[PDB]
């Protein structure tokens, strides 16, 4: 239920540090959205902004 | 033309509202329908959770513009997921 | 039959007067807290209010009285100075309040030390409206029934005239401070005066009568909007001379317009509370349907926070609190 760490998962792979953009093709890096897309989806349900822990809107 | 229109809308807006508060949602469905009446049906279907005639009503008024109204009320009540 | 949108308050404050007036922050004086000054026949009272963002420690609304002072008289109008500032360690409080008496009071105040009010010829009428037309707090700029803009000192001094053909009701002062004064006539005339040369720099013209209330864009001031009639219009300066958006503003007689000073494309206009409860209705730019609208048994008076959308009207012992987000 810690879907804030399923999002931190996409700064840990933007780390250039460790280049894990690069091994992703398009079909991986695209079930990788998708599945950041459902883990936003349970926190954004309970009313909050998936930018940050409160709203933005 | 218009003037006369908007006035007419408003005006049997509030001429509507008070039997609306009091419930009957039966005839306050078969008027509604008969008349062409998106969002009024549209917050009753939902206060009843009846989603089955929430598509028929899409459907009905695809051309009549019932999905931004639809997406409204979802923005106020709360549930965008 | 059909039902177009109403809502109770997203808050209310419960009271023990009624609210004739109540006003938040136009500028931030530096207080997380929201300033709020409401006004009666029996007591004035100047309060920190919150709404639960964070913390356990506050729930829902926390309303806190910084001071309550016993009146006698209806308050008319109130204008605090532009120059906004509540971060000392007694923190000084400038505003004007018009009552029934014609009179203008300059009430200052020093944050439990002492509170202290001057006493400011008026009009020969009812005052309609007034302004701090200086960005520190040291001129008022005052309108009323008598189609007179006088302009006064802080000892209560008739600085400066501007003669009128019609009884001037509103009266702005630019919000950042550049002598220009607006001035909006029940015509629905709008007048720019220059402080510094006594002149008017600029105008926008209308005919619909009667005009009721105007609001700069606190984010956009070439962007004005107002309530006419019946129906909210909106000008762009200095590219207009005749109003470039008129959309209704209720089904009621609305009262004033207000700009949400938080955002530059939010604002309210009040429907009359005749026989039927009063109309609130937030709109929004490009969309001429208001986008909230809620019902108050009685509204006289609203306001829009100091930085956030919240709009805020009172009534009979009652103060409602809508907060509006995206």
């Amino acid at each position: 239920k810690q879907y804030k760490d399923c999002l931190r998962l996409a700064d840990i792979v933007s780390s250039e540090n460790q280049k894990l953009y690069t091994v992703f093709s398009k079909t991986e890096m695209r079930n990788l959205l998708q599945k950041l897309r459902e883990s936003s989806l349970m926190l954004l349900d309970l009313q909050l902004d998936p930018l940050g822990y409160e709203i933005q809107s | 033309y218009n003037i006369l229109e908007m006035e007419y809308a408003q005006k049997r807006s509030e001429l509507l509202s008070p039997l609306l508060i009091l419930g009957q949602y039966a005839w306050a469905s078969n008027l509604a329908e008969k008349y062409c009446d998106f969002d009024i049906l549209v917050q009753i279907c939902e206060m009843t959770d009846n989603q089955s005639r929430l598509q028929r009503y899409m459907t009905l008024f695809a051309e009549q513009n019932f999905s931004d109204f639809l997406f409204r009320w979802y923005l106020e009540k709360g549930k965008r997921g | 039959m059909k039902q177009d949108s109403a809502s109770n308050a997203t808050y209310t404050v419960d009271c023990e007067d009624y609210v004739h007036v109540v006003e938040f922050n136009p500028f931030d004086s530096g207080e997380a807290g929201s300033l709020l000054a409401y006004g009666g026949i029996s007591y004035v009272v100047i309060a920190s209010c919150r709404f639960q963002e964070e913390d356990s420690t506050v729930e829902g609304i926390e309303f806190k009285t910084l001071k309550t002072f016993h009146h006698g008289e209806r308050v008319v109008a109130i204008a605090w100075s532009p120059e906004t500032r509540c971060d000392a360690l007694l923190p000084l409080l400038r505003f004007a309040t018009a009552a029934g008496d014609k009179k203008i009071r300059i009430f200052t105040s020093d944050f439990q030390d002492k509170n202290e009010y001057k006493v400011i010829e008026g009009h020969s009428g009812y005052i309609n409206d007034l302004v701090f037309c200086s960005p520190e707090g040291t001129d008022i700029a005052s309108v009323g029934d008598d189609h007179t803009c006088r302009i006064w000192d802080l000892d209560g001094k008739q600085i400066a005239m501007f003669i009128l053909r019609s009884p001037g009701m509103s009266v702005a002062w630019h919000p950042e401070g550049a002598f220009k004064l607006m001035v909006a006539e029940k015509t629905g005339t709008i007048r720019f005066y220059d402080l510094t040369t006594h002149q008017a720099i600029l105008s926008l013209e209308s005919v619909q009568v009667p005009l009721m209330s105007a609001d700069w864009c606190v984010r956009n001031t070439l962007r004005i909007g107002a309530v006419a009639g019946n129906d909210w219009i909106i000008w762009e300066m200095p590219r207009s001379s005749y109003p470039q958006d008129n959309k209704p503003a209720h089904a009621d007689r609305a009262r004033m317009f207000r700009w949400s000073k938080c955002n530059e494309n939010v604002f309210a206009t009040t429907g009359y509370p005749g026989k039927m409860k009063s109309q609130i209705a937030i709109h929004h730019l490009a969309h001429p349907q208001p986008i909230l609208i809620g019902t108050a048994p009685v509204g006289s008076g609203l306001s829009w926070h100091r930085r956030l959308p919240l709009c805020v009207v009172g009534g009979y012992r009652k103060l409602f609190f809508w907060l509006t987000e995206m």
